[PDB]
């Protein structure tokens, strides 16, 4: 517990003690640079990628 | 305030200077068996299709904030063309390529012999 450093109760912790959420987003979007060229979200394949 | 007729007169100047100079052979006295040199426009008009398209092109490639003359500036007016030339795309979606489709089987069953004038390979 010296230099900052701290002894804490792993069983309150155990309990859920400070315990939090964490969340996370993204987007994207299709034709994008190009006259009539859609770029599209569709299930790849190595063969077909 | 200036008139065709001013810029014409200048033409006409150095135009007619040219008389002992000027050799013309013309063909009012060989041209003796020949059928009559016929014309017309035909007047095809846009689908909802391409009528959308190419404006949707002006719409959104903003190519005044581009800057006039660049590559995709001036293949727009390529491409306002290639709406009805291309479009990438069955003919179905191409008033041009629906009347020579109209034209060519009327003339299969005329009997008629057909030249079709294009100015491109990509054509």
């Amino acid at each position: 517990n010296q230099e900052d450093s701290m002894i804490m109760n792993q069983s309150s912790i155990d309990r859920g003690l400070f315990r939090s959420l964490f969340f996370r987003s993204y987007m994207d979007q299709e034709k994008k640079y190009g006259m009539s060229i859609t770029e599209t979200f569709e299930k790849p394949q190595r063969t077909n990628t | 305030n200036i008139q065709v007729q001013t810029g014409y007169k200048c033409a006409v100047a150095l135009r007619d200077l040219i008389s002992p100079y000027l050799l013309r052979r013309v063909k009012a006295d060989v041209a003796k068996d020949l059928p009559q040199k016929k014309e017309m426009v035909l007047f095809c008009k846009l689908t909802k299709y391409q009528r959308s398209k190419y404006l949707e092109f002006l719409h959104s490639s903003d190519l005044n904030q581009i800057q006039n003359g660049k590559r995709n500036v001036l293949f727009g007016i390529d491409i306002l063309r290639k709406i009805c030339n291309h479009p990438d795309g069955d003919p179905k979606r191409s008033g041009k390529m629906q009347v020579v489709k109209q034209l060519l089987l009327l003339w299969h069953k005329q009997g008629y012999k057909a030249l079709l004038f294009t100015q491109s390979r990509q054509m």
